[PDB]
């Protein structure tokens, strides 16, 4: 209960119109989850562009250890056909109790907590299975029907911890099989932060190879900037009347901690979160200090949305930046923080 | 399901505000107990009374207790409940002892037993 | 008199900014009434539609 | 001009170059210009007025002191409270009262009872030693 | 043991070592703001002391009750002490050393008073039993002279009365910033100045009143500056011992946790073969 | 000196005359544009209802 | 945990308690009855309730025993009360 399932399906209908198929695949889910997420795709209109697989938590432990190799195979599908797909695979960490269950009731040897030996070559051998292509692959696969095209298929696995011990035996194996993971702090969902990402430990080892060059260009101080400020604002409980220079750290790290968290069904597109994070970046926000703060993005987002809609086309377009770029979002920002109100 | 859309505004600010007090109470607890009460400032020594009113007031006698205490119980409606601690935690009843507030049903019957005490 | 100016057009532009923020939260507000009056009329249509 | 310093016994209150000063010594009214012979006296408890050097006029309040002059230099060791035979006394008549009792006041380091606390709390009942296997 | 049970530890020691961090850094920085506030302090008891020189060791040498050596029969002390926790051995050092000299002086048949500056000296010396007379507590990190007024006060008429004889202040010396001493210094009958104003002859003050009523205020005057000095260089002592402490402190526990860490080590490996047994030597 | 003061009095006030005034019509400006999307989106929900 | 989900209560004996001379050693708030008082007489189901109170107050502050002499007065009467009921 950290907003795991919320984050995926929330990625999943941020797809709703680029060339990406989406796959959710459901282990051990109670039925009503399921309805509800069924619920929510169609009324966003995402369901038009997915395929829900299930296997309900009361159904054969074999339906439920088989179901992430079916949803792997029907987005293998369009991976070997030069399109790109994303896959959700919600609660891995079931499929291994069911995979286990399966195991003991044959009669095969047990290992670390009862998974059997090969627990690691079940996850393995179905992650491995998200890969991009090169273009000769898809080609040769689909006999010379597709030239041009690379296939992909992105895996987004859910893996559960027990009081964050990370180094738990199945949540060490996954962490050793992916490239990276967005771990989820409880203290910090509780907190109100949500989505409750925990920076420093959380990573991207693909990292800004897979990012547009405005965001790369707006977000590089962000992560290392909030982790400071955290440790920071750890020290800081014990130390009141504290230095005027790391009183001006401790509250611009205040203000982007205050400003990455967002209504949960509520997408934002590269340019919304772009002129957002230059708002935060380049100071402009140094001036909002009372946590009326929600309001200024709100408000932000539809005066840029109501005057210069052609630079948010620009910008979801190209994901370029340039120093013109740069000057229009300065006299963006200058004109409204000059003739609005949050 | 303790969200704004289905509870309602008021009752999701009720929930979080009591939250809210005992947190900052329970923050407090620590520096009474070493540097004495009369060093507060005058709004945490103020917290701390609206703490320890809410800590009381969320207790509550049940029908099926009666034989553990000899006392009725009482059943508290859903607005009683969040009229009492609204205003609690608002100030309308910084002028009656705690335990006017411990083993009551109904914000009234708080009064009323204030004023018997 | 000069820096009360100074303070005058402060003064001026931070009460109009506080009187603009009052139309808008009205807008919100019966942005908020609007749109439960519709779904309420919707769910009522639902009902007489799937009874009949 | 000549030096002029304002001096209490915490901190320092003027050190500026001055063309003239007046002061209500215990015996009168009393104003020191340049070159003024070697004197020493007591001040009382209200207002000296300093001239800085183009003439720049200023006020300040002192709870009283000392005035000591000298050839090119002047100093005011100023009282940084009212002091007299009765207030002294009292406060000496208060510091007796509270040792004669047991009574004691609390320091204001709240900081300091924050992180005492949490780390009373945090080493309580950690019960480390007989768990790993240190003899001491 | 149990693997659960020493992760809870080790969770518990390592937040301990983050308070103790925590708490450093703050003494390194009010040290700081200490040791200027001390260096504000010297330009009073400077010029006053040298005022005193002239009027009393210089011409026409005046005599005062506290600048000559009466017979000693009983002694009096002011001791200065840290209001809070934490600081070290900072305390103890000064209070034996007190007590050592103070025994030393009652074995010559001569009795002792003492005015207490800060509570862990009070709270001490009735545990002790010591004669306390007068007492200011929770000076914290603001230590006025209109509070030192008093106790000082009370030694001054207690020596001026007949009563009291040689009196003394005692408190810890900062010299390095981590180095602090404790020291026992004479403050009356007034200690002899090194420097001689024979120099001061081509001039002579125009004392308005009268030099001897002067005299008396100029030296009660200067014993309360050099006390108060006593007490702020006594404070940045503190800072300084504080932070000592909690560095020692906080790698004490980084090398608990190495020791936890190993015990935890063991207790999971053990946990994970004696349940892989049970089940494998189950299965008949 | 105070025909100095004088000119930039009143160019100031002018100058906050015309920020007052345009932070205002840009609030009527969001209010209509709330106002005429609830509007819409009071027919959007509705019509998707009434064909679920 | 079997016998522990079985019964009606728990009298926990400790042995850090039974060193420190603490005879019986009973370790009470880790210790429960749930038939409670109404297995007892009047009068002792009467003056129970304040030595529960009392232990619990000094179970919660015994974090602050081996800082005492820091503490506030108002905290070292309980503390110390705490301490003559045990
Ligand atoms: N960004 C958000 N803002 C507000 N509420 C949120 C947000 N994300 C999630 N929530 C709320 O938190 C609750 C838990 O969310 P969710 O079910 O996604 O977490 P989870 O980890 O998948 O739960 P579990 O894994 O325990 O089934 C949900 O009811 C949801 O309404
Ligand atoms: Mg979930």
């Amino acid at each position: 209960q950290t907003g795991k399932t919320a984050l995926a399906i929330d990625a999943i209908i941020n797809q709703r119109d680029s060339g990406i198929k989406c796959i959710y695949v459901a282990i051990g889910q109670k039925a009503s989850t399921i309805s509800n997420v069924v619920r929510k795709l169609e009324e966003h209109g995402a369901l038009a562009n997915t395929i829900v697989v299930v296997a309900t938590a009361s159904e054969s432990a074999a339906l439920q250890y088989l179901a992430p190799y079916a949803g792997c195979a029907m987005g293998e599908y369009f991976r070997d056909r030069g399109e790109d797909a994303l896959i959700i695979y919600d609660d891995l960490s079931k499929q291994a109790v069911a995979y286990r269950q399966i195991s003991l009731l044959l009669r095969r040897p047990p290992g670390r907590e009862a998974f059997p030996g090969d627990v690691f070559y079940l996850h393995s051998r179905l992650l491995e299975r998200a890969a991009r292509v090169n273009a000769e692959y898809v080609e040769a696969f689909t006999k010379g029907e597709v030239k041009g095209k690379t296939g992909s298929l992105t895996a987004l696995p859910i893996i559960e911890t027990q009081a964050g011990d990370v180094s738990a035996f199945v949540p060490t194996n996954v962490i050793s099989i992916t490239d990276g993971q967005i771990f989820l702090e409880t203290n910090l969902f509780n907190a109100g932060i949500r989505p409750a990402v925990n920076p420093g430990i959380s990573v991207s080892r693909v990292g800004g190879a897979a990012q547009t060059k405005i965001m790369k260009k707006l977000s590089g101080g962000i992560r290392t900037a909030l982790a400071q400020y955290r440790e920071l604002a750890a020290f800081s409980q014990f130390a009141s009347d504290l230095d005027d220079a790391t009183r001006k750290q401790l509250d611009h790290g205040q203000k982007v901690t205050e400003l990455l968290k967002q209504k949960q069904y509520a997408p934002m597109s590269v340019a919304q979160q772009s002129l957002v994070l230059f708002a935060a970046e380049r100071g402009y926000l140094a001036d909002v200090e009372l946590s009326k703060i929600g309001s200024f993005e709100a408000a932000l987002l539809a005066y840029v949305d109501r005057d210069h809609a052609p630079l948010m086309q620009e910008i979801n377009q190209t994901g370029g930046y340039n120093d013109e770029i740069e000057g229009k979002l300065k006299g963006i920002l200058d004109s409204f923080k000059a003739t609005q109100s949050w | 399901q303790l969200d704004p859309l289905v509870v309602g505004q008021e009752h999701y600010d009720t929930a979080r505000g009591v939250q809210s007090i005992l947190q900052r109470y329970q923050e407090l607890k620590d520096i009474i107990a070493i540097l004495g009460m009369d060093e507060l400032s005058e709004e945490d020594k103020l917290v701390v009374a609206r703490a320890r009113k809410i800590q009381r007031f969320l207790s509550q006698p049940f029908f099926v207790a009666e034989v553990f205490t000899g006392s009725p119980g009482k059943y508290v409606s859903l607005k009683d409940t969040i009229r009492g601690f609204k205003g609690i935690m608002e100030g309308e009843y910084d002028h009656l002892p705690e335990q006017a507030f411990y083993m009551v049903g109904s914000i009234e019957e708080a009064v009323e037993k204030a004023k018997k005490l | 008199d000069l820096d009360l100016a100074k303070a005058s057009a402060t003064d001026q532009l931070k009460k109009a900014k506080a009187e603009a923020q009052v139309i808008i939260e009205q807008a919100n507000k019966r942005r908020s009434q609007i749109l439960d009056e519709a779904k309420a009329e919707a769910e009522q249509e639902r009902t007489k539609i799937v009874a009949q | 001009t000549y030096h002029l310093d304002v001096v209490s016994a915490e901190q320092q209150m003027f050190s500026g170059l001055v063309e003239k000063i007046q002061v209500t010594g215990s015996e009168g009214e009393l104003g020191i210009y340049p070159g003024h012979a070697p004197l020493l006296t007591a001040i009382k408890p209200g207002m000296i007025r300093i001239v800085k050097q183009h003439g720049h006029e200023e006020f300040i309040y002192l709870s009283g002191g000392i005035l000591e002059v000298q050839p090119g230099n002047v100093t005011v060791l100023a009282d940084t409270a009212i002091r007299g035979q009765d207030l002294d006394e009292a406060r000496a008549m208060e510091a007796k009262r509270k040792a004669e009792e047991h009574i004691s006041s609390s320091h204001g380091d709240v900081d300091y009872a924050q992180a005492s606390a949490e780390l009373a709390k945090a080493i309580a009942q950690l019960r480390v030693i007989e768990l790993t296997k240190k003899a001491m | 043991a149990g693997a659960k049970d020493i992760r809870s530890k080790i969770a518990s020691v390592q937040n301990t070592q983050k308070i103790t961090k925590a708490m450093e850094m703050v003494a390194a920085s009010k040290m700081r703001k200490s040791q200027d506030r001390m260096a504000a302090s010297r330009p009073y008891a400077e010029t006053m002391r040298k005022v005193i020189g002239h009027l009393a060791h210089g011409n026409l040498e005046y005599k005062h009750p506290y600048l000559e050596d009466r017979d000693v029969k009983r002694v009096g002390y002011l001791v200065v002490s840290t209001d809070r926790g934490l600081a070290g051995g900072l305390n103890i050092n000064l209070f034996k050393k007190l007590l050592a000299e103070m025994k030393t002086w009652t074995d010559k048949g001569v009795q002792a008073d003492l005015a207490m500056i800060g509570s862990k000296g009070v709270s001490f010396f009735n545990s002790v039993g010591g004669n306390v007379v007068a007492q200011v507590t929770g000076m914290g990190d603001n230590p006025s002279l209109s509070e030192l007024i008093g106790p000082v006060k009370v030694m001054l008429q207690a020596y001026d009365e007949g009563r009291l004889d040689k009196l003394y202040i005692v408190s810890n010396k900062f010299i390095n910033t981590m180095s602090q001493v404790p020291t026992i210094s004479q403050l009356l009958p007034l200690p002899a100045s090194d420097d001689d104003d024979l120099k001061h002859k081509s001039w002579d003050y125009l004392y308005e009143p009268d030099p001897k009523a002067l005299l008396d205020t100029l030296l009660r005057r200067y014993v309360e500056s050099q006390v108060y000095q006593g007490v702020v260089e006594n404070l940045a002592s503190e800072q300084a011992a504080r932070m000592v402490a909690m560095k020692a402190a906080t790698d004490n526990g980084g090398s608990l946790i190495k020791e936890l860490q190993l015990v935890y080590n063991k207790a999971r490996q053990a946990s994970i073969t004696q349940e892989l047994t049970e089940i494998v030597s189950g299965a008949a």
